[PDB]
RNA sequence: CCCCACAAAUCCCAA
């Protein structure tokens, strides 16, 4: 039951970059 | 400067590490915390001034406040909590500790009292050793609502010949109070022995706390599951009662209490119901609260805390207020643009439902801000006003 | 009001304060810098001659 | 013979062991002596001949005063204050120099291995800055680009940890006894259960469970302590332990001889 | 600014690993968690610093003074 | 956010959809939708302080749109983009401002401006009467999503420490 | 700043030894000892190991203030037995015990020499 | 899908765009 | 610095009244921060977007 | 110089924890005496006590302005110590109930005990005494 | 000061050798009075401490997000599975003796910031200094060495 | 030398 305790900027950057 | 105190003479022991340094006991009369306060000094020049300053403005002959005929002095937060911790029937202590803390008392008689118990090991009650710091020839009886001379609840306090007999030390007994111990010793023996008493008590209790240690945390606040569920249903039934009263009002039949207007009676009734809900919930949360809790210990021990504090942290806050009249309709027919118009439900018109533990909701947050702002501004004006009156 | 009933004075200081449970009521902790600066007059007696001489 | 010792495991940097037949005071005193006054060597005074970097000077001085140095033979020399000399003779000092040039077009780093010994080493293994990593680069000091210069002269002197953290070799210590709380020195705060609300120490498996309802052994006494010692790297760990024991016993002998003199 | 040396709380030397820590998050696309774990920081005192450090000399130096 | 009462999919829905936000993310990561480009086609609308007396607002984009932690009509016209945006600059720094008393938040909001750290980067060149710069600033472990937009994480204020809540008997 | 300085941590006092003697007038054979340039790291150990002896009556030590690296220690014992002899025997016990510990430690570590 | 609704989390992207466009001192500048 | 640009101020008086805009208002929702205010003789006067 | 003032055997009715983890109030009735009543505070953690148990009590004025308590003297201590619960304290109040039944209240550091019975209207004390309990 | 108005000053400073220390050997950076918690009634500070601890353990940086679904229970579960006491209480040792501390202590990382009021700027004393021209009284101002 | 800003300091409570 983490309920999103953390957020990462560079990981989201890379994930959406590979998504594009 | 406000009253005769905040003006006391002092002896000086010069210290490195440039700053001022003073005893915790005298904190309250100066009304000065350590949050970054600043403090003044004046040095006499002649001999007459020094003499009269020593004989009139010294602290030891300033213990009892003439303005309220009770001692303005008194031990404070840390040692108070600690001495409450020590003065419990369920505590004990070993040779190794007691030898040191006996040596800590400056005027210790150099005689060790016999252990209260011997069977496997000599031990001592906290009361037993603490009696040493008490000067001999003192007597005191309290008998507060329990105290059957064999006090099961251990409330009250009795001292014979400067030796504790039974009871738990409390701000109601050792703090600033009409029948306080400090009052008794000051009036009885001499208005400087009390200073040594302060020193001894502070020193020994601090030493014992050092090796005991005491703290608190989040787990202090969190409460039992089914109990907070009961809190929730109590809030719900209060809401149901409020809604029922509102329904009765909306059908034009009502008590219409003598004198005041229909709307006034409605507001009075709803406010009464909400306050009933809040304090009943707080009572339930408290009676839940475990006796091994730290914050409960702290609040019942005196110095800091309240029923209201734990209630607000654990169960509910209660509706914010703006000069009694609960939050009014800023916008037309509503208190906030997220609500339908013409609603009198407690949430619509600003009743804080949740508790600090879970955290508020945007609207409730705004209402809390309103209340805080009200308090801030009212004090920020009354200060200058009442200063003018005082002058 | 600014000069007669209330005025600047001399032999004074002000700093920040902190607590200490090792110091009894009538005492107060003072930084040695102040003791260097703040002073107090004494008159020479046949009693304090030695101490004052050493102090000088 | 007395306070027996059993070793758990060891590595280049840390040591774990068991300690038996000891009183609590002795173990705590050991902890404090390793953590407080083990003698070593560190940079103390710096001469900024010329700075050009964007970084401040005393900033750089403080950063320099923290790199560990090889200190196996520290006992050989003596304190500067106890030395009859003036201005840090070779018998009580070591001199270091740094030379950083902003030559390239990319940023250039400055590592501890850049600075070099200058004065006489007199044949004792002293003053070599430790390089822990496999890459031979000490801790980074500062960076330069194409226009900056640093000419630094440093003097390293004896010092001890307790007066300032520069000379701290330990930087990491651990302490345990009675993981099962059989001595009942402290209880456990708990909202619902004492057991579940707490985890189990890795030291639990060595001592037995509390026998599930045995009467409280009042006369039992603490022993069987659990030690973990990890050094910064300025000196081997067995060395720090033996040196701590040695300095403690030297202190005790000193007080005894002072008693005799009195 | 330069990554601190000799972790405040414990005292273990920090900063030598910093540049290693960077490339671990660049060509190895690990998380900071496993990055430090392989880097070998059991205690979190040595670890808070690596997490929260903010380089500024990178911004400073890329001026062109003289 | 503008909310269309009508919906072919059913009950009620705010006009914007997932495609638009996907395009926004794509535009951002390119390093061509702008906020203006959101404005033109009717997806968000400015509201002055006067209008609210004629608009109903939905706090959450899902609060009542379809048919323990904490406590949680059908004629909405606009939904708040995000509640945490009712703050200002300084209060945004406060972690979990909900979970503490409001005057204490006001005390912190006022006080934080009296904290050192960094104020620019050119300070080595920029003369001034007064200046404070600390050695090792640290971005706080706790944080909200907002101050990323405040560039705070880039230029932190203080550095976090390992605090202990205890009365260690003296001071 | 013109205060007593940081050298009071360990740099021994000037013109005076590491200790001073004073006999208490409140109990027979009671002696208080003033120690300076040290703190708990020595006083706790000394007091505990002295209390280990049973021929001694009472021992205790305290530090007057964390500012000053000085502490006092009070001892009295049964008649005849001089306290100073007791404490010197205590120091002998300490040195012997720690020496045994050391020697055992090197023996162990050399035994545990890898491979 | 592209016509799906928006989770409360997703709103942050809109905010990001809004700041990227407007800039904080927009009031004084404009 | 950022918290000094988006700043406001109104003239009311030297000392101040105690039933007029110092206290927050419902209309202030979502336009002016409900906590970022100075305290003392200006509380509720200076306010922040 | 050391003599017992009163001895008896008591049967405990029940034990009360009183939300205290280590101490518990106790109470018992005399066997040989049909009127002597007893209450007392006992450190159960230090010493197990069960309901429906026989107890033996002893006053023991002394042991065969006193000086400092001597360390346990690991050598011979040939005292009235062939019991378990040996402990010390002080009396503080006397009460005459039923015009015949005297009551004495003893304080033990923070612990308390109350004794009844009317035949030793003079044998019992003075302020302080000891207490001896076996098994 | 913290991020929750809990201002204050330093009283004294110890060093590690006698500062209280935990099982893992961590020693705290600074310690404040527990009594400062309830009266001011700032709770969010403690949540910040707990979340910061768990974030440092996981390495993943935490979140505040004033109005969200994050509650204490998830934090406690995650911290517990990382291998610590769920509510953050910790065994604690007394540096002077090494004995167990009878109670337990809540203990973790927290953000602070240094303020503008250093004592050296605010210390000031005067004895027979310059006089004011108009009124022969002592002059004003610490900078001008006033009274 | 004055005038204006700008900040601290009075940060509760009682049971
Ligand atoms: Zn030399
Ligand atoms: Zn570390």
């Amino acid at each position: 039951t983490n309920a999103s305790p953390f957020i990462k900027r560079d990981r989201m950057r890379r994930n959406f970059l590979r998504m594009r | 400067s406000l009253h005769k105190m905040s003006m006391m003479a002092h002896r000086v022991k010069v210290i490195p590490y440039s700053t001022f340094r003073l005893n915790l006991s005298v904190t309250s009369p100066y009304n000065a915390d350590f949050d970054g306060d600043e403090m003044n000094l004046h040095v006499p020049q002649s001999e007459e001034t020094r003499a009269e300053l020593s004989q009139l403005c010294a602290v030891p002959l300033q213990i009892v406040s003439p303005q309220s005929n009770k001692p303005c002095m008194g031990i404070v937060q840390d040692t108070l909590c600690g001495i409450r911790k020590l003065t419990l029937r369920d505590t004990f202590i070993e040779l190794d500790q007691v030898l040191n803390m006996l040596y800590w008392v400056p005027d210790w008689d150099g005689v060790i009292p016999t252990p209260a118990i011997i069977k496997p090991k000599p031990l001592w009650s906290g009361k037993q050793i603490l009696s040493v710091a008490i000067p001999n020839g003192i007597h005191l009886q309290r008998f507060d609502e329990g105290t059957t001379l064999l006090s099961p609840k251990d409330n009250g306090m009795l001292i014979i010949d400067g030796q504790i007999i039974f009871g738990v030390v409390e701000k109601k007994t050792v703090g600033s109070s009409n029948g306080g111990l400090i009052h008794v010793v000051t009036r009885e023996k001499g208005p400087q022995v009390c200073a040594k008493l302060f020193g001894n008590i502070q020193k020994v209790v601090n030493f014992w706390l050092l090796h005991n240690g005491f703290s608190t945390g989040i787990g202090d606040t969190i409460a039992d599951g089914p109990t907070m569920r009961e809190i929730t249903e109590t809030i719900a039934e209060a809401k149901k009662k409020v809604l029922d009263v509102t329904k009765e009002a909306q059908a034009n039949l009502l008590t219409a209490k003598h004198g005041m207007t229909l709307r006034e009676s409605f507001e009075d009734n709803v406010v009464r119901f909400l306050n009933e809900a809040r304090d009943k919930a707080g009572r339930l949360a408290e009676v839940n609260l475990k006796d091994l809790n730290n914050v409960k210990q702290m609040v019942m021990a005196g110095s800091k805390g309240s029923f209201i504090n734990i209630a607000q942290m654990s169960a509910c806050v209660g509706q914010q207020s703006v000069e009694g009249k609960r939050i009014a309709f800023g916008f037309v027919d509503r208190t906030l643009p997220h609500f339908s118009k013409d609603d009198y439900s407690p949430e619509s018109k600003g009743f804080v439902e949740n508790s600090y533990l879970r955290g508020l909701t945007p609207q409730e947050f705004f209402f809390h801000a309103m209340g805080g702002r009200e308090g801030l501004i009212d004090t920020a004006v009354k200060t200058a006003e009442t200063g003018y009156i005082q002058r | 009001r600014g000069n007669l009933m209330g005025k600047r004075v001399d032999f004074s200081a002000r700093t920040v304060i902190s607590g200490d449970p090792n110091l009894e009521l009538d005492q107060v902790g003072v930084p040695k810098s102040i003791a260097k600066t703040l002073t107090y007059p004494e008159v020479v007696t046949p009693y304090n001659i030695d101490r004052l001489t050493q102090l000088v | 013979e007395g306070p027996q010792v059993k070793i758990r495991e060891a590595s280049k940097d840390n040591v774990d062991f068991i300690l038996s037949n000891v009183d609590l005071a002795m173990a705590n005193s050991l902890r404090r002596v390793m953590i407080a006054e083990i003698p070593t060597l560190a940079i103390d005074s710096v001469e900024v001949e010329t700075n050009t970097t964007v970084l401040a000077d005393e900033f750089i001085a403080h950063r320099l005063g923290l790199i560990p140095l090889q200190s196996m033979d520290i006992e050989q020399l003596e304190y500067s204050r106890d030395c009859f000399c003036e201005d840090h003779c070779d018998k009580c000092s070591v001199v270091l120099t740094l030379q950083a040039f902003g030559e390239s077009e990319s940023t250039t780093n400055v590592y501890s291995k850049d600075l070099v010994i200058v004065s006489n080493l007199m044949g004792r293994n002293i003053g070599h800055p430790i390089i822990q990593d496999k890459e031979g680069n000490g801790v980074l000091i500062c960076k330069l680009r194409k226009g900056q210069e640093l000419k630094l002269t440093c003097v390293a002197k004896k010092g001890i940890a307790k007066e300032h953290a520069k000379w701290g070799p330990a930087a990491a210590i651990e302490f345990e006894y009675d993981p099962w709380n059989k001595l009942k020195h402290t209880d456990y705060w708990y909202e619902q259960d004492s057991a579940k609300e707490w985890p189990q120490s890795k030291n639990c498996e060595y001592e037995d469970p509390p026998n599930e309802g045995d009467p409280f052994d009042y006369k039992a006494q603490a022993d069987t302590f659990y030690m973990n010692v990890e050094s910064v790297g300025s000196i081997p760990v067995d060395q720090v332990v033996v040196r701590g024991i040695d300095t403690l016993q030297k202190k005790v002998a000193s007080i005894l001889l002072a008693l005799t003199q009195m | 600014m330069i990554v601190p040396v000799r972790c405040f709380s414990c005292g273990k030397v920090v900063g030598d690993k910093w540049e290693s820590y960077l490339n671990l998050l660049q060509e190895d696309e690990l998380d900071e968690g496993t990055a430090l774990s392989r880097l070998g920081l059991k205690r979190y005192c040595c670890r808070r610093m690596i997490l929260t450090h903010v380089d500024l000399i990178e911004k400073f130096l890329r001026y062109n003074p003289l | 956010f503008i909310v269309e009462d009508d919906e072919s999919l059913g009950h009620k829905e705010l006009k914007v959809r997932k495609g638009h936000i996907a395009k926004l993310m794509a535009t951002e990561y390119q390093d061509e939708y702008t906020w203006s480009s959101l404005l033109n086609e009717g997806l968000v609308e400015y509201i002055d302080a006067e209008e609210e007396e004629s608009i109903l607002i939905a706090m959450q984009p899902e609060d009542l749109e379809p048919a323990a932690k904490r406590i949680r009509a059908t004629t909405f016209t606009h939904c708040e983009i995000h509640p945490s945006m009712i703050l200002g600059v300084a209060a945004s720094i406060i972690p979990f401002p909900d979970h503490n008393q409001s005057p204490r938040n006001t005390y912190q909001s006022a006080m934080g401006k009296q904290a050192m750290g960094v104020f620019l980067t050119n300070y080595n060149v920029r003369m001034d009467t007064m200046a404070n710069i600390l050695y090792y600033p640290q971005k706080p472990l706790g944080t909200t999503r907002a101050m990323e937009y405040l560039k705070f994480r880039e230029l932190p204020a203080g550095q976090n420490a390992i605090v202990a809540i205890a009365c260690y008997s003296g001071y | 700043m013109n205060a007593p300085d940081r050298f009071e941590l360990f740099l021994l006092g000037e013109g005076e030894s590491k200790l001073k003697i004073d006999p208490d007038t409140k109990a027979p054979n009671a002696v208080v000892i003033t120690f300076e340039k040290e703190d708990h790291t020595l006083g706790n150990l000394i007091r505990a190991e002295l209390l280990n002896d049973r021929k001694v009556l009472f021992a205790a030590y305290k530090v007057e203030h964390p500012f000053f690296a000085r502490f006092k220690l009070r001892i009295q014992t049964t008649e005849g037995y001089d306290p100073k002899d007791a404490l010197k025997n205590a120091c002998n016990s300490i040195i012997n015990k720690l020496g045994a510990l050391k020697t055992n430690f090197e023996t162990e570590w050399n035994l545990q020499t890898l491979a | 899908d592209e016509s799906a609704p928006i989770t409360a989390e997703d709103s942050w992207a809109v905010i990001s765009a809004f700041f990227r466009e407007k800039g904080l001192v927009s009031q004084q500048l404009d | 610095t950022l918290s000094h640009l988006r700043r406001t101020n109104t003239p009311i008086g030297r000392d101040g009244k105690l039933a007029k805009p110092r206290q927050l208002h419902n209309t202030h929702w979502g336009l002016v921060c409900p906590a970022e205010t100075p305290e003392g003789q200006a509380c509720g006067l200076v306010k922040n977007l | 110089m050391s003599n017992t003032l009163f001895d008896d055997i008591f049967q405990v009715s029940e034990v009360d924890p009183g939300r205290y983890n280590k101490v518990c109030r106790i109470e018992a009735a005399s066997t040989t005496q049909d009127q002597c009543k007893l209450t007392l505070d006992i450190n159960v953690e230090l010493f197990p006590v069960a309901a429906q148990d026989s107890l033996t009590v002893t006053i023991a004025s002394s042991l065969n302005a006193t000086r400092s308590w001597r360390p346990p003297q690991a050598g011979d201590r040939s005292l009235a110590d062939d019991y378990d619960y040996v402990m010390y304290g002080t009396a503080y109040k006397f009460e005459e109930v039923s015009k015949d039944l005297i009551a004495v209240y003893y304080s033990f550091g923070g612990l308390l005990m109350r004794l009844e019975g009317n035949y030793r209207n003079l044998n019992n004390l003075q302020e302080n005494a000891y207490l001896l309990i076996r098994r | 000061a913290s991020r929750h108005g809990q201002k204050g000053t330093i009283g004294i400073t110890y060093r590690r050798e006698d500062m209280p220390f935990t099982a893992e050997g961590i020693v705290p950076d600074l310690i404040i009075n527990p009594h400062a918690i309830p009266s001011r009634m700032t709770v969010a500070h403690l949540i910040e401490c707990l979340l910061s601890k768990v974030a440092a353990l996981s390495g993943n940086e935490g979140d505040a997000s004033p109005f969200t679904d994050i509650t204490v229970e998830g934090i406690s579960k995650l911290l517990r599975e990382h291998g610590y006491q769920s509510r953050g209480f910790e065994v604690m040792y007394n540096g002077h003796t090494g004995k167990k501390l009878m109670a337990q202590i809540f203990f973790g990382p927290t953000y602070y910031q240094r303020l503008r009021h250093m004592v050296d700027d605010k210390i000031h004393a005067r004895a027979r200094g310059p006089m004011q021209v108009l009124t022969r009284q002592p002059v004003e101002g610490r900078s001008r060495d006033g009274g």
